[PDB]
């Protein structure tokens, strides 16, 4: 009809209703998010947790990690016998 | 991708309202061209007069 502004109507919506909700979830992704890779807290030691945070932990993960558990039952498992056979 | 979704409107700002008002005030200016085709079209028709 005559001049008007059909640029400035970015007021009435913002670009990329789709493109909004993701940036959205970016923003609280990557702010809520560790600056590198902070809080690991790894090192525990109490009675049973000196093997647990040894043993059970996965520097190593290999078949010994399991094996320690067969030998102290082995152990217990001998006595148990000798008290019993 | 959203920053480039933001690219564009960078150096639109500038001129957006300037292209808003170029287009609107100069569009606004035909009314001395209307009035003058008036007075011309007077000129044609007694120039006619004459002529006949």
């Amino acid at each position: 009809v005559s001049t008007l502004i059909p640029p400035k109507v970015v007021s009435s919506k913002n670009i990329g209703s789709a493109p909004n909700a993701k940036r959205i979830a970016n923003v609280v992704h990557f702010y809520k998010s560790l600056p590198q890779g902070p809080a690991p807290a790894i090192k525990a030691n109490t009675r049973l947790a000196r093997y647990k945070a040894k043993y059970f932990d996965g520097d190593n993960a290999s078949g010994k990690p399991l094996w320690h558990f067969a030998l102290g039952i082995i152990a217990f498992g001998y006595s148990m016998e000798y008290y019993f056979h | 991708d959203r920053i480039d979704s933001v690219s564009q409107l960078q150096n639109v700002a500038e001129t957006t309202k300037v292209l808003f008002d170029v287009s609107k005030e100069t569009v606004e200016l035909e009314s001395e061209a209307f009035e003058l085709k008036q007075k011309v079209e007077l000129a044609h028709e007694a120039k006619a007069v004459l002529d006949s």
